[PDB]
């Protein structure tokens, strides 16, 4: 609903419609919303006890606290998702090097 | 079976007693009880 | 939740040293143990308040609650006199638990 | 409501705990039936304890396996080292008054076997400096002649803090 | 180090607006932006010299080996 | 998926990693069939068919009797007898234990009669306790476990994780036309 | 150079003679360029004419020694014995709390981080160096051979790691570098002092645990091997030791291996007759136990608090006491060979003979930093490539440099855990500074707001949770540990307070008041059932 609503004659939607580079993920990733930064296949583990970071109560498997970003890349992103997309981007970062 | 000493809090193993009976008598101190046993668990 | 544990197992030890206390008090040959703190100030009692908690308030007026144990003697548990290495093993014998003395801050 | 009042009460011996490792509890009917044999000894500058429980001649005594492998024994020694601390109290109570009494020492009694010792001294034919830890255990079996007369008696001691007051 | 004679995009000389900004900074009190708007430049190009640059010389002047 | 598993195969290793043998049916029928043919494959069963092993003297021998029910058997199908399971503990290993005797009784119980450094006896009963638990019952001995699985149409295959294919293959219930 | 360096010289602080025993060395005092009642080391060389001198920027150590004869006379001398290198701005530089005119009239920039030596001209850094934690328990899994579990001794002489492996059927032996073919864990805490199979059953597995099957194994090959406390069962844990020690080689019947259940190995427990030590090699065996039912309570190696930093004042501690040690090994064996040949006894150059022998505590102190190989010969941790050139590519270089901490790996052939990021290093460890290359997640750096702690006393806190309620471990049942949380001091029992939650509140409340709160902290942990205090530092916060 992003792209339906996106306005022609703008350089990333071209560059989505025709070929090189730039796809609809990423126009919807910088515009609508960034999506579930997953590691080794499924979302990202307890850092801590019983929890992945200490700003979230124990037990917590809310979406907010266990790896699933809000905010688009144009909004800017919490510390939490900060972090949540740092580990995610290490991650492919690692395994090219 | 898992039965502990009341003597000398030890081990204690099945034997034979002279060929011929058993009874369960530990080598940790002067015990010996004919009695026989039960292992069930769960 | 850990809070609710912290005020009502203290109506427990509470209780288990005044029936400790005053209902075995006539004459017993028998002896306890409490465990009082280090660096005594250089007495005050346990001062049993409305049916609530227990709560020394120590001569050299400075305040010391405390009361109640773990039950580690399940175990026989007997102590003893001595002199210098000619006579002793002069057993009183008992202890019925133990108490703790924990000053707080 | 009142209080019951504490004194320190005096301090002029040294007084000891058991704390048994054996025999916990029995079920009821005034537990823990404390024996009355045993006449044991003690040895100083290692702590080195020593009690005794005799044993049962009329039931589970296997009376083969006492007497075949080693001797004719009825001492069931038990060993113990004590511990120095700090802030333990011993307390005993007359009708409206607690009395601290300093115990200054607690050991723990766990039954070493001696009769193994004894078979296996007899079944073999049949330099200054140690630094800690190890001259400990080279002294610890040398004069040991507190063969001592297991006593009793409440009045020479309820009778000895109580004077001061 | 020092300001440039010229700016880079189209060259128009900003050397000799340096001193008379730093007079207009300490007396006659202004803000940054109106005192570089009365000293000639409109453009944010050429305004950018002024605006951001670090005066590196008066501290290498401090280590002077000629003299003691 | 990956470049482990192009250089599992150029390497042709003789032990790989997850292995799978992908097995179809013959009728179409999803419960009774999926359970029959699910419970011919697996083993070590014998952990929930037994709700205890006890060892008991009695004097001069030693009972090692195991309770087993019919309430387990007859919810998921394994055609067996008891004698099926007299003849998994006459070849409960390869050669430990199990040669001497077993015995039959009416409501199902095996007591391994025994008879003997010194005093071997408890020795056996604790080795022998702790080594029945595990002992196969009914299945393929070489089959970790198997799920059955549904494709797109109305049709349903199972598959194992094991290494026989020929004892797999060999399987009443399913055929031997491709896996 | 205030504290560390006075205690090296208290633990070598006198010297022997096979010549006679009528001669001996005191070292009084020390300190680094102090003489009178001048100023501190009047004219040092200035840091930046050193660097293009090619020199070193060294202050020299004076100690004080004191000097005997026959004839019984005792008197004191200060000497020079060699130079120490001074880093910038710290408490020996000229650098310190200068002025802007200072550091102009010097040739020094007053923008440098600073920290680094200047050696031989150059430019060197000692790096910060990750480890594992020092004196803590961990744990580790496996799904081909079975669950290993490690504790790494931090004694001083001697490097060693009790290694608490298992095989099959749930046989746990532990193992050892200096043992031979091991033992089963019920003979090695039976010749510790847990005497009764009681007691052996209820401390590892608990009331009506799923623990007590699994355990029981151990319990039955009790009897297969050397049983009945220690007529046998010490004397076969003696027997299988590697290191004979064949001068007085007659001790191998009861007392071999007391040395070895004592400081010599396996630990840093100073116990006498054993009642921790029992305890301790019997608490780790229920951290194992715990782990045999249930495999998701385990630990990981590449989280954050299992760590600890190594800064630049350890490595140069452990220099000095290898270039001390070998300074009185050179100068004992260089003066017996002059106190012996002639009749008569020396009475001067027993201290006028000491410049010969300073030359190698200043050369190898500066060779260790400028080539970067710190050999120790009696500690065997080798390891290359510690000091690095430092980077002056530009100010944020120099800088990011300062701020570097480099890991070692054990082999670059699977590694695959320690380069993902952490979610544990949330404002310790900056989350997006790490190298593109072959270094990748291998070397990181430290955030803004950090501090890497000190180990304090260790003593005053032990005394001071004994009268905040908890016993003494000699005071406790062995049956009683379903009880409340046990505290661990640093990873040795101290007694399992009841009530943890108060005792946590009142130990942070004396922390808010001054029980100076560098690192000495305290949390919970339930599914280890146990509360941690600490207080041995070398950890961000
Ligand atoms: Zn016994
Ligand atoms: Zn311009």
């Amino acid at each position: 609903v992003c792209i339906n609503e996106l306005d022609n004659w703008n350089a990333p939607l071209i560059m989505a419609t025709c070929g090189s580079k730039g796809s609809t993920l990423n126009v919807s990733q910088m515009v609508a919303v960034v999506g579930q930064q997953i590691i080794s296949g499924n979302r990202v583990p307890d850092g801590f006890q019983d929890r992945s970071l200490p700003h979230f109560p124990k037990n917590s498997k809310t979406p907010q606290s266990k790896g699933f970003v809000r905010n688009s890349f144009f909004s800017g992103l919490s510390p939490p998702e900060f972090l949540f997309h740092a580990i995610s981007g290490r991650e492919g970062l690692v395994d090219t090097a | 079976m898992l039965s502990f000493c009341p003597s000398c809090n030890n081990m204690l193993l099945i034997t034979s007693g002279d060929s011929g009976v058993y009874t369960l008598a530990c080598r940790s101190c002067p015990y010996e009880f004919p009695i026989e046993g039960i292992e069930i668990y769960d | 939740k850990e809070a609710a544990a912290e005020l009502e197992l203290l109506n427990a030890d509470h209780q288990h040293i005044l029936r400790k206390l005053k209902k075995m008090n006539n004459k017993p040959e028998r002896f306890m143990v409490f465990q009082l703190p280090t660096r005594l100030p250089a007495v005050g009692s346990i001062r049993v308040h409305k049916s609530g908690k227990l709560s020394v308030k120590i001569g050299n007026v400075v305040m010391d609650i405390g009361k109640g144990a773990e039950t580690t003697f399940l175990q026989d548990v007997i102590a003893l006199s001595i002199a210098d290495d000619a006579s002793s093993a002069e057993l009183l014998g008992r202890v019925d638990g133990k108490i703790v003395v924990t000053p707080q801050i | 409501i009142e209080e019951f009042p504490l004194k320190i009460s005096g301090e002029e011996e040294s007084l000891h705990v058991f704390q048994y490792a054996n025999r916990p509890r029995l079920v009821g009917r005034k537990p823990a039936e404390h024996p009355f044999i045993s006449a044991a000894r003690y040895k100083p500058k290692s702590h080195l304890w020593e009690i005794d429980i005799p044993l049962d001649e009329q039931a589970f005594y296997n009376k083969d396996k006492a007497e075949s492998e080693w001797n004719g024994v009825n001492v069931q020694t038990l060993k113990g080292v004590g511990v120095e601390n700090n802030g333990q109290y011993a307390a005993f109570v007359k009708d409206m008054q607690v009395y601290l009494v300093p115990i200054e020492r607690v050991a723990q009694l766990k039954p070493f076997f001696k009769y193994i010792d004894d078979a296996n001294v007899t079944r073999k034919q049949e330099q200054n400096r140690l630094t800690g830890s190890l001259l400990a255990h080279k002294v610890a079996d040398e004069e040991a002649n507190i063969e001592l007369t297991w006593a009793e008696g409440t009045f020479e001691q309820f009778k000895d803090t109580i004077v001061k007051e | 180090m020092i300001v440039p004679v010229r700016c880079f995009s189209c060259g128009k000389v900003v050397g000799d607006k340096w001193e008379s900004y730093l007079n207009l900074l300490q007396e006659d009190e202004l803000d940054e932006g109106t005192a570089l708007s009365r000293l000639g430049l409109k453009r944010y190009c050429c305004r950018r010299m002024i605006l951001t640059h670090v005066d590196l010389i008066e501290k290498f002047l401090r280590y002077n080996p000629l003299e003691k | 998926l990956g470049v482990p598993r192009i250089k599992e195969i150029i390497n042709a290793s003789k032990v790989i990693s997850t292995p799978i043998i992908n097995a179809v049916l013959v009728n179409d029928n999803d419960e009774r069939a999926a359970r029959v043919v699910k419970g011919r494959v697996e083993k070590t069963l014998l952990s929930d068919v037994a709700f205890y092993v006890q060892d008991v003297y009695k004097d001069n021998l030693s009972f090692i009797q195991v309770r087993i029910d019919l309430g387990t058997i007859d919810k998921l199908q394994l055609e067996l007898t008891i004698e099926d399971i007299a003849v998994a503990i006459t070849r409960a290993s390869k050669l430990k234990i199990q040669a001497s005797d077993v015995n039959i009784i009416g409501k199902d119980r095996i007591a391994i009669n025994v008879f003997p450094s010194e005093n071997d006896v408890f020795y056996r009963m604790q080795q022998l306790r702790r080594a029945l638990p595990d002992v196969v019952v009914k299945g393929l001995p070489d089959i970790s476990r198997a799920v059955i699985n549904i494709r797109d149409d109305g049709k349903r295959e199972l598959l194992v994780e094991g290494y026989g294919l020929r004892d797999v293959m060999c399987t009443d219930g399913v055929i031997g036309s491709r896996t | 150079v205030d504290t560390d360096l006075k205690k090296i010289i208290k633990a070598n602080q006198l010297i022997l003679s096979d010549v006679d025993p009528e001669f001996y060395l005191k070292y009084v005092d020390i300190r680094v360029g102090k003489k009178s009642s001048s100023s501190t080391k009047d004219y040092l060389t200035p840091p930046h004419e050193c660097r293009l001198r090619d020199m070193t920027y060294s202050a020299p150590i004076y100690v004080d020694i004191e000097y005997t004869r026959g004839r019984n006379i005792i008197m004191h001398k200060d000497v020079e014995i060699g130079r120490m290198p001074i880093m910038l701005r710290s408490n020996k530089c000229i650098l310190y709390d200068a002025d802007e005119s200072k550091m102009a009239k010097l040739n020094e920039c007053p923008l440098d981080p600073g920290g680094y030596f200047i050696v031989n001209g150059t430019e060197k850094v000692i790096l910060v160096q990750e480890q594992l934690s020092k004196n803590r328990i961990i744990v580790e899994a496996d799904e081909k051979k079975g669950i290993v579990q490690a504790s790494v001794t931090s004694s001083t002489h001697e490097r060693k790691s009790k290694t608490y492996v298992i095989t099959k059927n749930g046989k746990i032996y532990l193992k050892h570098n200096s043992i031979a073919e091991e033992i089963p864990i019920a003979i090695v805490l039976k010749a510790c002092g847990i005497l009764s199979d009681l007691e052996i059953m209820q401390l590892v597995c608990g009331n009506d645990s799923s623990y007590q099957d699994i355990f029981a194994v151990n319990l039955e090959e009790s009897s297969k091997l050397d049983i009945y406390t220690q007529q046998q069962a010490l004397e076969y844990i003696g027997a299988k030791v590697k290191t004979m020690r064949r001068q007085k080689l007659t001790i191998l019947q009861e007392g071999i291996e007391a040395i070895a259940t004592t400081v010599i190995a396996h630990l840093t427990v100073e116990a006498l007759d054993f009642r921790e030590k029992a305890l301790y090699i019997a608490m780790m065996t229920r951290r194992v136990v715990m782990a045999m039912y249930n495999p998701k309570m385990i630990d990981d190696r590449d989280y954050v608090g299992n760590k600890r930093l190594e800064l630049a004042g350890q490595l140069i501690s452990l220099l000095f006491e290898d270039l001390f040690k070998k300074f009185n090994n050179d100068f004992k064996l260089s003066i017996d060979k002059v106190l012996k040949k002639p009749n008569r006894a020396m009475e001067y150059d027993a201290l006028l003979s000491i410049n010969v022998h300073s030359n190698n505590i200043t050369s190898g102190l500066n060779r260790a930093i400028s080539t970067g190989n710190w050999s120790l010969k009696r500690f065997k941790m080798e390891r290359a490539g510690v000091t690095h050139v430092l980077s002056r590519l530009s100010y944020i270089s120099a800088l990011g440099m300062m701020t570097r901490i480099s890991s070692q790996f054990e082999k670059s052939r699977k590694v695959s855990g320690p380069r993902a990021l952490q979610p544990s290093q949330f404002g310790m460890l900056c989350t997006a500074d790490t190298p593109e290359g072959e270094a990748c997640g291998l070397v990181k750096n430290l955030a803004l707001m950090t501090h890497i702690t000190t180990d304090d006393e260790e003593e005053p806190i032990k005394k001071l949770c004994y009268v905040l309620g908890v016993e003494d471990i000699t005071l406790i049942d062995s049956a009683s540990l379903h009880l409340n949380y046990g505290v661990y001091l640093n990873g040795t029992l101290i007694g399992s307070i009841r009530f943890p939650t108060k005792f946590v509140t009142q130990f942070r409340h004396l922390r808010r008041t001054g029980k100076v709160s560098e690192f000495i902290s305290i949390y919970s942990n339930s599914h280890q059932m146990a509360v941690h205090i600490a207080t041995d530092g070398g950890r961000i916060c």
